[PDB]
């Protein structure tokens, strides 16, 4: 039982495509409970400024009323099966998910349904909601995390949809009319641009069923620049420094992903407090970067660090750290595929995002074709000699100017 | 003719080296401005907002 001869016992993902388009997924497993979710592959880079916020309104409103079962009615059912309803947006992609037994797969998919089909927008509702996300944007202010991404999004992509939140700006939450959000999910929650992806123990013929019978009355008829700009707002009383750098990275359709990966994980947090290197992955575009958090008087020793390590990486490479990276990103991916919700988050996002679910073994192999040339070439590709997108939520005096950045990121000795 | 050749016996090579040295700096101040400019570009360029809680 070797970890390539133990990856092919991994259950297959089995595919339909329904009349209407939707894409119905399973991965049948002896699992007592499942997690069946609708994938929907729309996102704040699908909207525009009238309707930066409609996304995460209808998410908001969802789960507060349908046609057939008002929203007290809905929340109730959920509660008493004993599942969890759960959602999520993405610049990318949406999804509901209803977390239950494997008994319960047939009511959970009409849920879902009754969520996805006919949302019940009630005008009452909508201004609670609006009151809900007007207190949520205050909420989300304390997150330094959050607000520096969203800095960074914004710096990196500039005048393209991809840069604005996902919350969207605190005036088009409240002018946004419930017109507007009908017209949002006439356009946008139609198949075939839906999953309805489930995992554990549920069979694929009775979730078909389940489509066919519920999700079967769907409808069924910008250039993206990255600018290595940057963005610091000071606010100097806070206690600690939060910087996040990035470039532009392979969007979801690359075999370079696997590298940036391998050299992610390759890359001391003495220096520093927390830090992180994340591969966000768009459809064209992506981040690849660090992000950490600083003393007041650190800020350069960490950035200085983290800029020779890519360097590092770009031009020497070893066998040992390419291998040890390798071995973490293999453990990293089966680590996280462990457990129902994230079998069955995998499997929608992959539908919406490679047209077809990837399985472990292809990706074992593309982890062995990788080498520490091939690591070294490919960050040469993407991060040596390159202008970065940066984004300091302060204190930040001691972050080096924009062309001390840019200058760290190639090396003269090179 | 002949004095002002014995005083400046370097008359022709000055010309000719001043010569040489404009058309030099021709090539190089406009040069070395646009590094300037390109490198002081970011202050040049920055905008700044002030968003008082």
């Amino acid at each position: 039982a070797t970890f390539a001869q133990a990856l092919q016992f991994v259950p297959e993902t089995q595919v339909s495509l329904l009349d209407n388009g939707l894409r119905v997924a399973s991965e049948q497993s002896s699992q007592p409970t499942c997690t069946v979710g609708v994938w929907i592959d729309v996102g704040s880079r699908f909207e525009t400024e009238k309707n930066n916020g409609a996304g995460y309104f209808l998410e908001h409103l969802a789960f507060k009323g349908t046609k057939n079962r008002p929203g007290s009615a809905l929340e109730k059912e959920v509660e008493s099966m004993g599942a969890h309803l759960n959602a999520y947006s993405t610049r990318e992609h949406t999804a509901y998910y209803i977390k239950a037994l494997s008994k319960d797969l047939p009511k959970a998919v009409e849920l879902l349904g009754d969520i996805v089909q006919n949302c019940s927008l009630e005008d009452s509702q909508i201004e609670k909601e609006r009151d809900v996300i007007l207190r949520e944007m205050q909420e989300n202010d304390a997150s330094m995390r959050d607000v520096v991404f969203n800095y960074l999004h914004a710096t990196a992509f500039q005048g393209t949809p991809l840069a604005q939140a996902v919350e969207g700006p605190s005036e088009n939450v409240r002018k946004l009319s419930r017109a507007d959000l009908t017209e949002y999910l006439s356009t946008h929650y139609k198949a075939p641009r839906m999953v309805l992806a489930a995992a554990g123990g549920v069979e694929h013929q009775q979730l078909l069923d389940l489509a066919q019978k519920h999700l079967g009355g769907i409808p069924w008829t910008t250039p993206c620049r990255f600018t290595g700009s940057e963005i610091r707002h000071r606010d100097d009383a806070l206690p600690f420094a939060h910087v996040a750098i990035a470039v532009e990275g392979p969007g979801w359709a690359s075999p370079d992903n696997v590298a940036l990966q391998v050299a992610n994980a390759i890359i001391a947090n003495k220096l520093c407090q927390s830090f992180q290197t994340f591969s966000i992955c768009y459809a064209e575009t992506g981040l690849l970067g660090a992000h950490f958090v600083c003393d007041r008087m650190k800020i350069d020793d960490m950035m200085f660090v983290l800029q020779g390590q890519w360097m590092r990486l770009c031009t020497s490479a070893t066998e040992s750290e390419v291998a040890r990276g390798k071995n973490i990103l293999r453990n990293a991916l089966v680590s996280h595929l462990d457990g129902t919700t994230p079998v069955c988050e995998d499997i929608g996002r992959s539908l919406l995002t490679y047209g077809r679910r990837i399985p472990l073994a292809e990706w074992e192999s593309r982890i062995a074709e990788v080498d520490a040339s091939v690591v070294r070439e490919i960050c040469s590709k993407y991060i040596y000699d390159q202008c970065p997108a940066v984004a300091g939520y302060g204190p930040i005096e001691q972050l080096p100017d924009y062309n001390r950045i840019r200058s760290g990121m190639f090396w003269l000795r090179f | 003719t002949f004095l002002r050749w014995a005083s400046e016996p370097e008359h022709d090579h000055r010309k000719r080296m001043g010569l040489k040295m404009l058309m030099m700096m021709a090539l190089l101040v406009p040069l070395v401005y646009t590094i300037k400019r390109h490198k002081w570009s970011v202050l040049k360029s920055r905008k700044l907002a002030y968003r008082p809680p």
